[PDB]
């Protein structure tokens, strides 16, 4: 989920748009 | 723009500037 | 627990420190 | 909302425990 | 609420954020 | 003290008002 | 992405989060 | 300049993409 | 150093930076 | 104090090091 | 004032406090 | 440079100032 994305393993911004609603 | 590791507070301050008005969810356990 | 004036980013910090692991959802109006 | 009522107005942890998941 | 790890400048706006106008201490070396 | 209760160990946010004046 | 309001420190937090490991000057006018 | 411009007004993330090293 | 214009949390950082491990008293008008 | 002082006004990190423990 | 860990966003934050208006530059590849 | 100065090893607000412009 978002912390296995971007903390774990690193995400960019536009991966991060994802998670907006 | 980059990749780096975005972790617990970070990682929500960088979803309000992405989403901002639009609004986010943060849902770790997901 | 005292009374919170908090604006942009400083209100999902907030959001953040109460909500812990059971993540949050930010809504603002549009 | 939340968001709005936190910035022009206060609000409490407690009010913003609604907004947790 | 939660329990979490809170350190360094996360500890005191945590701290911040709690206490507020009544103020607090931080000390780490106690 | 508070950092061997928050931070090597974890603690809530009323044990954080332990310290506050 | 969205549009951003950011003064004092919070510009820097999005110098940071935008540029990554490329690095960033910040430069205001004197 | 950007940092002026991002407080009295609003600035976009690509704009501040530009002052990356 | 450069003068500081802080508020909020904001005011908390910076004490934190400038004291470090000696800790700090967060202390606020009532 | 220096909470308001700081806010309503300027202050320097070498008022601000009188607050330290 | 002391000597502490400052990492990433908490870097740039250290460096915003101390420089301010004069500005700064962020570059870790250096 | 600055990451292996004060993140990896250790550093003061004075020599935080070499970074300033
Ligand atoms: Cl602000
Ligand atoms: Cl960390
Ligand atoms: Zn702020
Ligand atoms: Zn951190």
């Amino acid at each position: 989920g978002i912390v296995e994305q971007c903390c774990t393993s690193i995400c960019s911004l536009y991966q991060l748009e994802n998670y907006c609603n | 723009f980059v990749n780096q590791h975005l972790c617990g507070s970070h990682l929500v301050e960088a979803l309000y500037l992405v989403c901002g008005e639009r609004g986010f969810f943060y849902t770790p356990k997901t």
